[PDB]
RNA sequence: CGCCGUUCCGAAGGGACGGGCGAUGGCCUCCGUUGCCCUCAGCCGAUCGAAAGGGAGUCGGGUUCAGAUCCCCGAAUCCG
RNA sequence: AGUUCUCUUUUCUUUGUGAAGGGCAGGGCGCCCUGGAAUGGGUUCGCCCCGAGAGAGGGGCCCGUGCCUUGGAAAGCGUCGCGGUUCCGGCGGCGUCCGGUGAGCUCUCGCUGGCCCUUGAAAAUCCGGGGGAGAGGGUGUAAAUCUCGCGCCGGGCCGUACCCAUAUCCGCAGCAGGUCUCCAAGGUGAACAGCCUCUGGCAUGUUGGAACAAUGUAGGUAAGGGAAGUCGGCAAGCCGGAUCCGUAACUUCGGGAUAAGGAUUGGCUCUAAGGGCUGGCAGCCGACUUAGAACUGGUGCGGACCAGGGGAAUCCGACUGU
């Protein structure tokens, strides 16, 4: 099988080298690099637990 | 001649390994000189340069054996080596006779074949393992509508 | 391209343990840059300049 | 890329001062008139080959135009 | 590495361009003793330090 | 529904190599319906031969490929398979063609 | 030679919405810029410190003897 | 494409769609409204939830890396067929199709829990809100203003090859040493074990030829005996997987424990049980398991590989750790 490898100089499994594979026009897998996962803001009343809604995260 | 450049540009230009590269033995004079991609193409159009196909691994042997295991030949103790947790855990037996049971309580339920008084009487006991399986709660309910029928036309 | 060639190509190769010493470069014997019909133009010049400055000669001749 | 839906959208934007070209591409199904814009290829996608005739009739005269095949 | 500096780079072309042989019209000079760069450097044999 | 196939024995068969009628025998003991080979099913399958096209018809599924494969065993049967080659005219038929060698 | 020390024995702000006095210019209409004064002003520590931490935004295809998410084709996007 | 003496509707390969935008699945919510619940109910593998509002209805939001669509078939790939200067992003035909399944492996997103005398960064940077100093026009030629849609201009500097390790680095060397990472196929199997194979790779490790003496180094096997050898069972050997049974002294009641000790294990043909979907029944789909039985081979069957010898005591140190 197909065997993938990084396409940047960052060998190393960090935060911020996330990857998600992708199948391309070219019929082959490679690796796109995935954004941080954002988060909706918390409550300024300290107290509730979850977050606001219609923010965009 | 020496064709190591002909056989790295050949691999390159057909997506292969250099072991599946094939030049023809008898054209080395010609292949000698092509010294790029364009003339590699073009080799490979002419057919002096072919990839060679893949290696045979037939799955045939273990597709036989597959179904014979599926008709429980080759499973007997002697061919046995992890533990009977380790082929087949425990908690996810449990896991899946839960489901079962719990999904068929909820059909039963919404169907009014019981109510809600039995079906939490039924649940608690489900999850005591008083049920083996779904035959074994089906039967059961079957007995209880009867005799909670009896008492109703005797009441 | 038809990848029966491969055999073809690789048995006939080994069919030269005969003809050691003597082994065709190319099997693909089968062009002049110069084509016929300006090869041709070119003999129509050159050529004939002998053969036509006789025939004048010969028509001053008689 | 964009899609755009209606015919006189897709007018509107092949008379814009930015666009470029139209290519007209024609699929089995569908049409397809492709305006380059400078940020979006706009995209009118046609189900009937009628309309499409009429529509290529209607271009700007001055958008350069090209059938692709 | 290929992570360099503009300094190292600039230190490392000259060491490049210096790891030449003598041109051969220096032998003929007239009071010429040169042979040869003996200053010659090799990548494996010896290691620049830096 | 119906699928029809046709397999084109043209350049063999004109060169006095392969002979249609063998052939469409060949098929008609052969060609398996449910596994049997015999009875091509109760007629299910049915066989025609045209003056050099041979067309097999179906009213259940039925591959083309195993025309091909019976067609590459019959040919392997008789020693051919080292100058005819069978390949895909259309989406509904093969032919036999020459390696193309000299 | 220097060393300790990094907020500790320091008049540690060279900034600003706005307002008033002028000076210069320009698509001279009136606006900019600019100088002064008034007003307002915690940051409280220069600076350095990570090619694995934080940190917006680029992907597909093609291309070389050797470079390509960098070249060419196509389609995008962030910041100013 | 391979095989085809026989059989094999066969075996092998291959059978795409980027970012960004739009839509829709799917997932999640400690979000809202009605209502008011004990004969308590809902509910998970576990939990856990409710008059501080459960079930049940109807909504809202977040992520949507999944599918569709624009991208986009024009490209790429497969195959067949034609041309050229023939070193052309050459040109054509056809195709790039339809379903199933899983405690599977890898990655990821999410929910919920456990552990802490351990509580697991800071800053640049960006954003929302509270307030209302102000500004804007007098009904129009509208103004201030706009985090909306288009459009216009620009993004300088340095790095970028290749090796990355039984030959590109450090050990004086092409040194059996050392040196940080990412991806990770089929079979057997509990398994990233060992053994075999595909993709990819290599040429046996700084030489070859011919012999087959001793002595070595590394592997084996030995009748009868069985530690008599030796300081000492050193070394080797025995045991070994799994299922079923069974298990003592002592104990800090947690262990000891795989104690010890037995039986079984192949191949083949069957039987039973364990589920899902659609409409106490009917039909249609399916995933490996377990148990039992017959037959069967020269008693061979964890057949290679993998894989604990055991017991009774004494001294020391509690243990794990260094
Ligand atoms: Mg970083
Ligand atoms: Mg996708
Ligand atoms: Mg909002
Ligand atoms: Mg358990
Ligand atoms: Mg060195
Ligand atoms: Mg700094
Ligand atoms: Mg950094
Ligand atoms: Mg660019
Ligand atoms: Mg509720
Ligand atoms: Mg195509
Ligand atoms: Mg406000
Ligand atoms: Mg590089
Ligand atoms: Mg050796
Ligand atoms: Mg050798
Ligand atoms: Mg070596
Ligand atoms: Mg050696
Ligand atoms: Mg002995
Ligand atoms: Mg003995
Ligand atoms: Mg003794
Ligand atoms: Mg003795
Ligand atoms: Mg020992
Ligand atoms: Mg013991
Ligand atoms: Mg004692
Ligand atoms: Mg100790
Ligand atoms: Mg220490
Ligand atoms: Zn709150």
């Amino acid at each position: 099988v197909q065997r993938l490898t990084y396409r940047r100089r960052l060998s190393y499994n960090t935060a911020s080298n996330k990857t998600r594979l992708s199948r391309t026009p070219g019929n082959r897998i490679v690796y796109l690099y995935t954004k941080k996962v954002g988060k909706a803001p918390k409550s300024a009343c300290g107290v509730c637990p979850g977050r606001l809604r219609g923010v965009r995260a | 001649s020496m064709l190591r450049l002909q056989k790295r540009l050949a691999s390159s230009v057909l997506r292969c390994g250099k072991k599946k590269v094939w030049l023809d033995p008898n054209e080395t004079n010609e292949i000698a000189n092509a010294n790029s991609r364009q003339q590699i193409r073009k080799l490979i159009k002419d057919g002096l340069i072919i990839r060679k196909p893949v290696t045979v691994h037939s799955r045939a042997r273990c597709r036989k054996n597959t179904l014979a295991r599926r008709k429980g030949r080759h499973m007997g103790i002697g061919k046995r080596k992890g533990t009977a947790n380790a082929r087949m855990p425990e908690k996810v037996t449990w896991m899946r006779r839960m489901r079962i049971l719990r999904r068929l309580l909820r059909r039963y339920r919404e169907s009014k074949k019981i109510d809600r008084h039995m079906y939490h009487s039924l649940y608690l006991k489900v999850k005591g393992n008083v049920f083996k399986n779904k035959r074994i709660l089906m039967e059961h309910i079957h007995k209880l509508k009867a005799d909670k029928a009896r008492k109703k036309l005797l009441a | 391209v038809a990848k029966q060639r491969i055999r073809m190509a690789n048995e006939k190769h080994s069919k030269n343990i005969t003809q050691r010493g003597n082994v065709a470069k190319t099997s693909r014997n089968a062009k002049a840059s110069v084509g016929p019909w300006l090869l041709a133009l070119f003999i129509f010049v050159v050529c004939g300049s002998a053969i036509f400055q006789i025939i004048q000669s010969i028509r001053m001749g008689m | 890329p964009r899609k755009i839906e209606e015919i006189k959208d897709f007018l509107l934007t092949a008379r814009r001062k930015d666009a470029k070209s139209v290519k007209i591409k024609k699929n089995k199904d569908n049409v397809k008139f492709k305006v380059r814009c400078s940020r979006y290829l706009y995209t009118l996608v046609i189900t009937d080959k009628e309309k499409a005739e009429k529509l290529k009739q209607s271009l700007p005269p001055g958008l350069a135009v090209k059938e692709l095949k | 590495s290929s992570h360099k500096t503009f300094r190292i780079k600039r230190f490392l072309a000259k060491k490049q361009k210096q790891n030449r042989p003598i041109p051969q019209w220096i032998w003929m000079k007239t009071g010429n003793k040169i042979r040869y760069n003996s200053k010659r450097r090799h990548w494996r044999r010896t290691k620049l330090g830096l | 529904q119906l699928l029809k196939f046709t397999l084109d024995c043209t350049h063999p068969v004109e060169d006095g190599i392969m002979d249609a009628a063998n052939f469409e025998q060949f098929l008609q003991e052969r060609i398996k319906v449910n596994g049997k080979a015999g009875n091509l099913g109760g007629g299910v399958v049915s066989l025609e031969r045209s003056k050099s096209k041979i067309t097999v018809t179906s009213e259940v599924p039925f591959s083309k490929r195993y025309l091909k494969y019976l067609t590459k065993k019959y040919l392997k049967k008789n020693n051919l398979r080292d100058w005819l080659r069978v390949v895909a005219n259309t989406k509904e038929s093969y032919e036999l063609r020459y390696f193309q060698i000299n």
